[PDB]
């Protein structure tokens, strides 16, 4: 099925970059930036909200409710922007794959492959969240206090387990997002092996459900980010 | 914050408009009854002055 082989690969600063993944991430970023700018231009406190205003309001309200119910908004004002940007980034990345941006070589190529299908994207998001809430814990507990609480956790005599669970927080949070989208990239490829007259059915059903799967994955990734922040700050 | 303040105003106005209509009615009635009481006191003072003048004369 020809897994891997990122296209547009180049080399700079003595390291290799997957061009296609960067292009997909840039496309998602520009879509999110366009949504943000269209909100900013058309954000009304007194008027009737636009569609983008309603979308952003619902997302922000959901994340703010999560923060309130897990760790006070006073303690964690900086985590709401993180949750909102994470959710929109992953949601748009996954949903842009629903567009028919794939063709035949004679293997199947795809103009836009979901960036989460690449290990670098999901690993970058997971490690950024990891560093972010570990820094938040350090700030709220101290440079030396925070590691002690992290190792101790809620049960002291389970110290190694915590040290594993902690290292499991990023890894899973990355791979859980990786395999879910990576797997999809294979199915669409696998379904491409069918002839056109029967390819549309499995492809149609798979991508119709992949809309919901990507929505749920973005929601889960953001929710677990908020939960890890609430855990690591107190 | 806008939605919040809008809710707040919808709340106050309705309240304050209701309470102010009630207060306007109550204050009109109070002032009118105070005027009636002053008029009655003035008429009673006139009655007392009349009784005093008739008795003295």
């Amino acid at each position: 099925i020809h897994v891997g082989h990122h296209t547009l690969v180049f080399e700079l600063f003595g390291m290799t970059f997957n061009g296609d993944t960067i292009l997909a991430t840039a496309v998602t970023a520009v879509i999110v930036i366009a949504l943000a700018f269209y909100l900013r231009a058309k954000v009304t406190s007194t008027g009737v909200p636009s569609g983008v205003q309603l979308f952003w309001e619902a997302l922000t309200i959901q994340m703010r409710q999560q923060i309130e119910g897990s760790i006070g908004m006073k303690i964690a004002p900086f985590v709401l922007p993180l949750s909102v940007t994470i959710f929109v980034f992953i949601l748009i990345s996954n949903w842009l794959a629903v567009l028919p941006l794939q063709y035949g070589g004679g293997a199947a190529a795809e103009l836009y492959k979901a960036p989460a299908s690449d290990i670098n994207f999901v690993l970058a998001l997971a490690l950024f969240v990891f560093v972010c809430y570990h820094a938040a814990g350090i700030w709220r507990r101290g440079i030396v206090g925070h590691p002690i609480k992290v190792v101790k956790g809620h049960v002291a005599f389970l110290a190694p387990i915590n040290i594993v669970e902690e290292l499991a927080k990023p890894i899973s949070l990355a791979l859980r997002l990786f395999g879910n989208i990576f797997a999809g990239g294979i199915l669409v490829a696998l379904i491409a092996m069918f002839p056109w007259y029967i390819q549309w059915f499995p492809n149609a059903v798979w991508k119709t459900f992949d809309l919901f799967v990507g929505l749920i994955q973005a929601f889960i990734f953001s929710l677990l980010t908020i939960l890890y922040f609430s855990q690591s700050m107190e | 914050a806008e939605r919040e303040a809008m809710l707040a105003k919808t709340a106050a106005d309705n309240r304050k408009s209701a309470e102010q209509v009630a207060a306007a009615q109550a204050d009109y009635e109070k002032e009118m009854a105070e005027a009636r009481a002053q008029a009655s006191a003035l008429r009673d003072e006139a009655r007392a002055a009349g009784r005093s003048v008739v008795d003295e004369k």
